[PDB]
Protein backbone atom coordinates (compact mmCIF):
# COMPACT_ATOMS: atom_id res chain seq x y z
CA UNK A 1 0.00 0.00 0.00
CA UNK A 2 3.11 1.86 0.77
CA UNK A 3 6.46 1.84 -1.34
CA UNK A 4 8.58 -1.35 -1.23
CA UNK A 5 12.15 -1.76 -2.01
CA UNK A 6 11.36 -5.18 -3.42
CA UNK A 7 8.02 -5.06 -5.19
CA UNK A 8 6.34 -8.72 -5.07
CA UNK A 9 3.95 -10.16 -7.90
CA UNK A 10 2.52 -6.54 -9.52
CA UNK A 11 -1.13 -6.98 -8.70
CA UNK A 12 -3.51 -7.38 -11.80
CA UNK A 13 -6.93 -6.00 -12.47
CA UNK A 14 -9.41 -8.04 -15.25
CA UNK A 15 -12.45 -5.97 -16.05
CA UNK A 16 -15.03 -5.62 -19.16
CA UNK A 17 -16.40 -2.61 -21.28
CA UNK A 18 -20.09 -3.33 -22.53
CA UNK A 19 -21.68 -6.61 -24.44
CA UNK A 20 -18.58 -8.11 -24.13
CA UNK A 21 -18.32 -11.40 -25.92
CA UNK A 22 -17.65 -14.88 -24.65
CA UNK A 23 -14.42 -16.14 -25.85
CA UNK A 24 -12.85 -12.66 -24.12
CA UNK A 25 -14.70 -13.63 -21.47
CA UNK A 26 -12.82 -16.76 -21.11
CA UNK A 27 -9.78 -14.98 -21.93
CA UNK A 28 -10.07 -13.10 -18.81
CA UNK A 29 -10.95 -15.64 -16.81
CA UNK A 30 -7.98 -17.70 -17.52
CA UNK A 31 -5.92 -15.13 -17.33
CA UNK A 32 -7.64 -14.24 -14.07
CA UNK A 33 -7.06 -18.03 -12.92
CA UNK A 34 -2.60 -17.58 -13.58
CA UNK A 35 -2.23 -14.50 -11.72
CA UNK A 36 -3.65 -16.08 -8.79
CA UNK A 37 -3.64 -14.93 -6.02
CA UNK A 38 -2.86 -11.94 -6.71
CA UNK A 39 -5.61 -10.76 -9.08
CA UNK A 40 -9.15 -9.33 -9.31
CA UNK A 41 -12.12 -9.68 -11.33
CA UNK A 42 -14.39 -7.46 -11.78
CA UNK A 43 -17.65 -8.68 -13.20
CA UNK A 44 -19.21 -5.23 -13.51
CA UNK A 45 -20.36 -4.38 -17.32
CA UNK A 46 -18.26 -1.63 -17.45
CA UNK A 47 -19.51 1.72 -20.16
CA UNK A 48 -17.95 4.64 -20.50
CA UNK A 49 -14.90 3.12 -20.27
CA UNK A 50 -12.36 4.13 -22.89
CA UNK A 51 -8.95 4.35 -22.12
CA UNK A 52 -7.42 5.45 -25.49
CA UNK A 53 -9.86 8.69 -25.23
CA UNK A 54 -9.02 9.11 -20.76
CA UNK A 55 -7.50 6.28 -18.83
CA UNK A 56 -8.98 8.23 -15.71
CA UNK A 57 -11.51 5.42 -14.77
CA UNK A 58 -8.98 2.83 -15.77
CA UNK A 59 -6.33 4.60 -12.90
CA UNK A 60 -9.25 4.90 -10.48
CA UNK A 61 -10.41 1.00 -10.42
CA UNK A 62 -6.62 0.09 -10.48
CA UNK A 63 -5.35 2.37 -7.71
CA UNK A 64 -8.46 1.63 -5.70
CA UNK A 65 -7.51 -2.08 -5.80
CA UNK A 66 -4.29 -1.24 -5.75
CA UNK A 67 -3.07 -2.96 -9.40
CA UNK A 68 -0.53 -2.56 -11.37
CA UNK A 69 -1.83 -4.17 -14.53
CA UNK A 70 -5.27 -3.70 -16.01
CA UNK A 71 -6.31 -6.64 -18.42
CA UNK A 72 -9.57 -4.52 -20.42
CA UNK A 73 -12.17 -6.38 -22.34
CA UNK A 74 -14.25 -4.51 -24.94
CA UNK A 75 -15.82 -4.95 -28.15
CA UNK A 76 -17.23 -2.52 -30.82
CA UNK A 77 -17.65 -2.71 -34.88
CA UNK A 78 -14.01 -1.11 -35.52
CA UNK A 79 -12.14 -3.03 -32.99
CA UNK A 80 -13.83 -6.17 -32.23
CA UNK A 81 -12.58 -8.37 -29.18
CA UNK A 82 -9.92 -6.27 -28.08
CA UNK A 83 -7.99 -6.84 -25.55
CA UNK A 84 -6.51 -3.61 -23.63
CA UNK A 85 -3.38 -4.02 -21.62
CA UNK A 86 -2.27 -1.24 -19.47
CA UNK A 87 0.17 -0.99 -16.45
CA UNK A 88 0.02 1.64 -13.90
CA UNK A 89 2.97 3.62 -12.75
CA UNK A 90 2.70 6.12 -9.71
CA UNK A 91 -0.87 5.83 -9.32
CA UNK A 92 -1.43 6.76 -13.72
CA UNK A 93 -1.14 5.03 -16.82
CA UNK A 94 2.46 4.03 -17.75
CA UNK A 95 2.04 2.32 -21.08
CA UNK A 96 -0.97 0.45 -23.10
CA UNK A 97 -1.41 -2.00 -26.29
CA UNK A 98 -4.43 -3.35 -27.93
CA UNK A 99 -4.14 -6.68 -28.97
CA UNK A 100 -7.56 -8.06 -30.99
CA UNK A 101 -8.62 -11.30 -30.54
CA UNK A 102 -8.68 -13.30 -34.24
CA UNK A 103 -10.70 -16.13 -35.02
CA UNK A 104 -10.01 -19.90 -34.40
CA UNK A 105 -8.21 -22.34 -36.77
CA UNK A 106 -11.44 -22.75 -38.16
CA UNK A 107 -14.64 -23.53 -36.60
CA UNK A 108 -13.95 -24.80 -33.27
CA UNK A 109 -14.09 -21.35 -31.21
CA UNK A 110 -12.46 -21.05 -27.89
CA UNK A 111 -13.94 -23.30 -25.54
CA UNK A 112 -15.65 -22.17 -21.91
CA UNK A 113 -12.69 -22.42 -19.87
CA UNK A 114 -12.31 -20.97 -15.97
CA UNK A 115 -8.85 -21.87 -15.57
CA UNK A 116 -5.95 -23.57 -17.68
CA UNK A 117 -5.89 -27.06 -17.24
CA UNK A 118 -6.80 -29.43 -14.10
CA UNK A 119 -2.93 -30.74 -14.85
CA UNK A 120 -1.44 -27.49 -13.87
CA UNK A 121 -1.89 -26.22 -10.49
CA UNK A 122 -3.51 -22.71 -9.84
CA UNK A 123 -0.71 -20.23 -9.32
CA UNK A 124 2.20 -22.22 -10.55
CA UNK A 125 5.22 -20.07 -12.09
CA UNK A 126 5.51 -20.49 -15.95
CA UNK A 127 8.36 -21.71 -18.21
CA UNK A 128 8.17 -18.79 -20.86
CA UNK A 129 9.63 -18.50 -24.63
CA UNK A 130 9.44 -15.68 -27.20
CA UNK A 131 9.59 -17.24 -30.80
CA UNK A 132 10.06 -15.11 -33.68
CA UNK A 133 12.89 -12.37 -34.88
CA UNK A 134 10.64 -9.51 -34.22
CA UNK A 135 11.49 -9.79 -30.21
CA UNK A 136 14.84 -9.74 -30.96
CA UNK A 137 14.49 -6.09 -32.88
CA UNK A 138 15.77 -3.21 -30.76
CA UNK A 139 13.97 -1.09 -33.11
CA UNK A 140 10.07 -2.94 -32.41
CA UNK A 141 8.64 -0.56 -29.82
CA UNK A 142 5.82 -2.44 -30.10
CA UNK A 143 6.90 -6.14 -29.70
CA UNK A 144 9.32 -4.56 -26.96
CA UNK A 145 6.69 -3.81 -24.69
CA UNK A 146 4.76 -6.43 -25.44
CA UNK A 147 7.45 -8.93 -24.22
CA UNK A 148 8.30 -6.39 -21.02
CA UNK A 149 3.94 -6.60 -20.39
CA UNK A 150 3.23 -10.36 -20.95
CA UNK A 151 6.51 -10.79 -18.52
CA UNK A 152 5.42 -8.33 -15.91
CA UNK A 153 2.18 -10.07 -16.14
CA UNK A 154 2.69 -14.15 -16.09
CA UNK A 155 6.11 -14.08 -14.31
CA UNK A 156 3.94 -14.00 -10.53
CA UNK A 157 6.15 -14.06 -8.11
CA UNK A 158 10.27 -14.18 -9.09
CA UNK A 159 12.00 -15.22 -6.65
CA UNK A 160 15.46 -17.42 -6.56
CA UNK A 161 14.65 -20.77 -6.18
CA UNK A 162 12.18 -23.40 -7.76
CA UNK A 163 11.42 -26.76 -7.34
CA UNK A 164 12.07 -29.05 -10.07
CA UNK A 165 9.10 -30.58 -9.86
CA UNK A 166 7.08 -26.98 -10.50
CA UNK A 167 8.36 -26.67 -14.08
CA UNK A 168 5.14 -27.93 -14.91
CA UNK A 169 4.06 -26.11 -18.09
CA UNK A 170 5.68 -23.18 -20.19
CA UNK A 171 3.88 -20.19 -21.98
CA UNK A 172 5.13 -19.79 -25.47
CA UNK A 173 4.39 -16.08 -27.57
CA UNK A 174 5.61 -16.62 -30.83
CA UNK A 175 5.72 -13.31 -32.96
CA UNK A 176 4.80 -13.99 -36.97
CA UNK A 177 7.42 -12.72 -38.81
CA UNK A 178 6.02 -9.35 -39.93
CA UNK A 179 5.33 -8.20 -43.77
CA UNK A 180 5.37 -4.78 -45.00
CA UNK A 181 1.36 -3.00 -44.81
CA UNK A 182 -0.15 -5.89 -42.20
CA UNK A 183 -0.49 -5.23 -38.22
CA UNK A 184 2.00 -7.51 -36.10
CA UNK A 185 0.24 -10.70 -34.86
CA UNK A 186 1.63 -12.80 -32.35
CA UNK A 187 0.58 -16.36 -30.64
CA UNK A 188 0.03 -17.47 -27.20
CA UNK A 189 -0.43 -21.20 -26.68
CA UNK A 190 0.03 -22.88 -23.31
CA UNK A 191 1.60 -26.37 -22.93
CA UNK A 192 1.67 -29.04 -20.21
CA UNK A 193 5.48 -30.55 -19.83
CA UNK A 194 6.25 -34.16 -20.48
CA UNK A 195 9.71 -35.32 -19.96
CA UNK A 196 10.83 -38.63 -20.97
CA UNK A 197 14.31 -40.23 -20.66
CA UNK A 198 16.53 -40.05 -23.46
CA UNK A 199 19.51 -41.90 -22.57
CA UNK A 200 21.31 -38.85 -21.91
CA UNK A 201 21.94 -37.20 -18.17
CA UNK A 202 19.06 -34.57 -19.72
CA UNK A 203 15.47 -35.97 -20.20
CA UNK A 204 14.01 -35.11 -23.60
CA UNK A 205 11.44 -32.95 -23.73
CA UNK A 206 7.32 -33.50 -25.10
CA UNK A 207 4.62 -31.03 -25.10
CA UNK A 208 0.80 -31.61 -24.48
CA UNK A 209 -1.24 -28.85 -25.67
CA UNK A 210 -3.50 -27.13 -22.48
CA UNK A 211 -5.51 -23.76 -22.34
CA UNK A 212 -7.17 -21.53 -24.74
CA UNK A 213 -5.06 -21.09 -28.09
CA UNK A 214 -4.99 -17.40 -28.66
CA UNK A 215 -4.27 -15.63 -31.81
CA UNK A 216 -4.26 -11.64 -31.60
CA UNK A 217 -3.85 -9.03 -34.13
CA UNK A 218 -1.77 -5.85 -32.44
CA UNK A 219 -3.80 -2.61 -32.29
CA UNK A 220 -2.89 0.74 -30.76
CA UNK A 221 -0.13 1.89 -28.89
CA UNK A 222 0.13 4.57 -26.46
CA UNK A 223 4.01 4.75 -25.24
CA UNK A 224 4.82 6.10 -22.30
CA UNK A 225 7.00 9.48 -21.88
CA UNK A 226 11.01 8.90 -21.78
CA UNK A 227 10.85 11.05 -18.02
CA UNK A 228 8.37 8.82 -16.76
CA UNK A 229 8.97 5.65 -18.03
CA UNK A 230 12.96 5.87 -16.91
CA UNK A 231 11.54 7.46 -13.59
CA UNK A 232 9.66 3.94 -13.24
CA UNK A 233 12.96 2.06 -14.60
CA UNK A 234 14.88 2.66 -11.70
CA UNK A 235 15.55 -0.32 -9.29
CA UNK A 236 16.33 -0.15 -5.81
CA UNK B 1 21.74 -42.43 -26.66
CA UNK B 2 18.25 -42.67 -28.93
CA UNK B 3 16.72 -39.28 -28.66
CA UNK B 4 18.65 -36.13 -28.91
CA UNK B 5 17.83 -33.66 -26.51
CA UNK B 6 20.17 -31.46 -28.35
CA UNK B 7 18.85 -28.39 -30.14
CA UNK B 8 20.14 -26.67 -33.27
CA UNK B 9 19.20 -23.35 -35.06
CA UNK B 10 21.47 -20.83 -36.98
CA UNK B 11 21.00 -18.40 -33.81
CA UNK B 12 20.91 -19.20 -30.71
CA UNK B 13 18.39 -18.92 -28.10
CA UNK B 14 19.24 -16.80 -25.58
CA UNK B 15 18.19 -17.23 -21.68
CA UNK B 16 16.48 -15.00 -18.60
CA UNK B 17 16.35 -17.41 -15.89
CA UNK B 18 15.41 -15.59 -13.36
CA UNK B 19 12.38 -15.28 -15.35
CA UNK B 20 12.47 -18.83 -16.50
CA UNK B 21 12.73 -17.43 -19.52
CA UNK B 22 13.87 -18.57 -23.14
CA UNK B 23 14.56 -16.19 -26.35
CA UNK B 24 14.36 -18.22 -29.67
CA UNK B 25 15.19 -15.26 -32.20
CA UNK B 26 15.21 -17.65 -34.59
CA UNK B 27 12.45 -16.78 -37.80
CA UNK B 28 8.76 -18.40 -36.82
CA UNK B 29 8.34 -21.20 -39.11
CA UNK B 30 4.51 -21.33 -40.01
CA UNK B 31 4.71 -23.83 -43.02
CA UNK B 32 1.71 -23.75 -45.12
CA UNK B 33 1.97 -27.76 -45.78
CA UNK B 34 1.08 -28.17 -41.69
CA UNK B 35 -1.70 -26.75 -39.04
CA UNK B 36 -0.57 -23.99 -37.11
CA UNK B 37 -0.96 -25.41 -33.86
CA UNK B 38 1.70 -28.24 -34.69
CA UNK B 39 4.45 -25.91 -35.99
CA UNK B 40 4.13 -23.60 -33.25
CA UNK B 41 3.87 -26.95 -30.77
CA UNK B 42 7.25 -27.94 -32.32
CA UNK B 43 8.90 -24.47 -31.96
CA UNK B 44 7.90 -24.51 -28.53
CA UNK B 45 9.19 -28.12 -27.92
CA UNK B 46 12.12 -27.18 -29.53
CA UNK B 47 12.34 -23.51 -27.32
CA UNK B 48 11.12 -25.53 -23.65
CA UNK B 49 13.73 -28.49 -24.22
CA UNK B 50 16.80 -25.56 -24.91
CA UNK B 51 15.00 -23.65 -22.05
CA UNK B 52 14.92 -26.88 -19.34
CA UNK B 53 18.58 -28.10 -20.74
CA UNK B 54 19.74 -24.39 -20.04
CA UNK B 55 17.92 -24.18 -16.61
CA UNK B 56 19.13 -28.25 -15.12
CA UNK B 57 22.98 -27.43 -16.97
CA UNK B 58 23.47 -24.38 -15.14
CA UNK B 59 21.98 -23.71 -12.17
CA UNK B 60 22.80 -24.92 -8.73
CA UNK B 61 20.50 -27.65 -7.96
CA UNK B 62 20.38 -27.97 -3.69
CA UNK B 63 18.54 -31.45 -2.00
CA UNK B 64 17.44 -31.25 1.31
CA UNK B 65 14.11 -31.95 3.11
CA UNK B 66 13.11 -28.92 1.30
CA UNK B 67 13.16 -30.97 -1.79
CA UNK B 68 15.26 -30.46 -4.91
CA UNK B 69 15.61 -26.83 -5.67
CA UNK B 70 16.92 -24.47 -8.98
CA UNK B 71 19.05 -21.80 -7.49
CA UNK B 72 18.33 -18.84 -10.14
CA UNK B 73 20.06 -16.28 -11.25
CA UNK B 74 18.36 -12.29 -10.97
CA UNK B 75 16.14 -11.44 -13.38
CA UNK B 76 17.81 -10.39 -16.33
CA UNK B 77 15.20 -8.52 -17.93
CA UNK B 78 14.23 -4.87 -16.02
CA UNK B 79 10.77 -4.58 -15.53
CA UNK B 80 8.76 -0.92 -14.96
CA UNK B 81 7.92 -0.47 -11.02
CA UNK B 82 4.45 -0.02 -9.73
CA UNK B 83 5.17 2.47 -7.36
CA UNK B 84 8.09 4.80 -6.87
CA UNK B 85 11.10 3.98 -5.11
CA UNK B 86 10.23 4.22 -1.65
CA UNK B 87 11.41 7.92 0.64
CA UNK B 88 14.95 6.89 2.08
Amino acid sequence: KEPQLIEGAKRVLLLHGSKCPTPLHTVLKVFHSLTTPHSVLFHKKNENIHPFESTESLEFLANKNDCGMVIFGSSNKKRPNCLTIARIFDSKVLDMAELLLLPDANGEGIPEMNRLSMHVAIGLRPLMLFSGSAWDDTTSTTHTMLKSMLVDLFKGETSDKIDVEGLQYALMVGAEEPTAGLAPIIHLRWYKIVTKRSGHKLPRVELEEIGPKLDFKVGRIQEAPRDVMKEAMKQG
Amino acid sequence: ERLPITVSKPTPYTFDLGHLLANDPNPLELPKSEPLNASLKATARDGVQSLLNQLLTTCPITSSQQGVLLTLPAPSTILPRHKPLPTP
